[PDB]
């Protein structure tokens, strides 16, 4: 018994507005398993935010218990209120403090916890994390000490944001850093979508639930330069490297952090089945283009050294509890393709 | 999680074709657009 203070304030907020309160009743209709009501949700949050994630689920822990709620009109309505998302930001920031602490190392173990969950140093998790590294082992790919407790990592966040030990072997800057005509992937990912001739929309309703430049870029003055342009979007799954690399030789022009959503899926998907497996995508993972427009996100404009490439943008797009976007470069700084650019964290 | 790379219409670097198919592996630092 007893809830951490940010959760108590979250619960008070829910009960402060009758319409918000009613959404937090309706979104649970017909639900059989925990969480069955918003009190249980708060209790389960209180446990999740004092633990680190383990390996085995399709997504991180808050997503896993929110997915059914996101998949309702009442949930979507609640989760697209900026007042409520201020609380989610506070909650995930609080969890982030724990995940940066030494206490969060207790999942960086080789233990198997049950049939489907294990510590991040269990062979099942290690192998999953090096699937795309051509047979090299975790401790070859990533900077760590395989002979130290917790592989030498200081926290769950340190492990989450592990670095490459020898990127020239495992993730080379293909074509050579000095070739200014090439643009590299900023994140280790799976392709999600490519759109051409992109435009702005007045509303994010119907219309293929596609990109709207003025939404995505939060009405930046640069937005018109990208009308009729193209966008490549990637998805970083739960085992991917989660740091950002510079995509081009160029200068950081502008960095904008935009408050937004955490649990908003595309409205057209509300009610679709949530598969009970890790290979058939659930509705939220069919919504990445839609919520690129509204999720908590960071926009970064870069002026390439090669002016035939010129001004480009990156948007780092939050997903549920993994929504903190930290740039480690400053406006006006020159970067080369492949350089450290920033990273995602658990947080708001 | 996700990230988006945005290119202007006049950008001579064009997105590499294989990435238009969803689910394709994107190795960080590999080329995703080129002149
Ligand atoms: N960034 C790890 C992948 C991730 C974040 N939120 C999710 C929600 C569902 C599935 C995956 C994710």
């Amino acid at each position: 018994f007893g809830l951490m203070q940010p959760i108590q304030e979250f619960k008070a907020f829910i009960e402060s507005d009758p319409v918000v309160h009613q959404e937090f009743i309706d979104m649970f209709e017909g639900i059989q398993d925990s969480p069955r009501n918003y009190q249980e949700l708060c209790n389960m949050f209180n446990d999740i935010f004092r633990k680190a994630p383990v390996y085995g689920d399709l997504g991180p822990p808050v997503y896993m218990i929110m997915a059914k709620l996101m998949n309702t009109r009442a949930g979507f309505s609640a989760f697209t209120r900026q007042r409520l998302n201020l609380h989610f930001k506070k909650l995930f920031d609080t969890w982030g403090l724990f995940l940066s602490s030494k206490d969060s190392r207790n999942v960086l173990v080789a233990d198997q916890f049950d049939d489907r969950h294990c510590g991040w140093l269990n062979e099942r998790a290690l192998s999953a994390m090096v699937k795309h590294y051509n047979g090299r082992a975790f401790d070859e790919v990533f900077l760590c000490d395989k002979n130290a407790p917790y592989y030498g990592f200081n926290s769950y966040d340190d492990f989450f944001n592990r670095r490459f030990r020898n990127r020239d072997i495992d993730r080379p800057v293909v074509g050579g850093v000095n070739n200014t005509t090439l643009i590299s992937a900023a994140c280790e990912s799976l392709s999600y979508n490519v759109s051409y001739d992109v435009q702005s929309l007045d509303t994010l309703v119907f219309k293929g639930e596609t990109y709207s430049l003025k939404h995505l870029l939060n009405n930046d003055p640069f937005t018109p330069q990208f009308e009729h342009g193209s966008i490549l979007q990637g998805f970083l799954n739960v085992t991917a490297y989660h740091r950002w690399h510079a995509p081009v030789n160029g200068t950081i022009v502008k960095i904008i952090n935009v408050p937004g959503t955490y649990f908003a899926q595309a409205p057209s998907t509300i009610g679709d089945p949530i598969p009970d497996n890790d290979y058939d995508p659930p509705p939220y993972l069919k919504s990445l283009v839609y919520f690129s427009n509204i999720a908590a996100r960071q926009i970064m404009f870069i002026e390439a050294d090669n002016k035939e490439i010129g001004l480009i943008f990156l948007v780092f797009i939050g997903m549920t509890e993994i929504s903190t976007c930290e740039a480690t470069v400053s406006e006006g700084q020159h970067v080369n393709r492949g350089d450290d650019l920033g990273m995602f964290h658990f947080g708001g | 999680x996700s990230f988006a790379l945005g290119l202007r219409k006049d950008c001579r670097a064009e997105i590499v074709e294989k990435f238009t198919e969803p689910g394709t592996v994107i190795r960080i630092n590999e080329v995703v657009a080129a002149l």
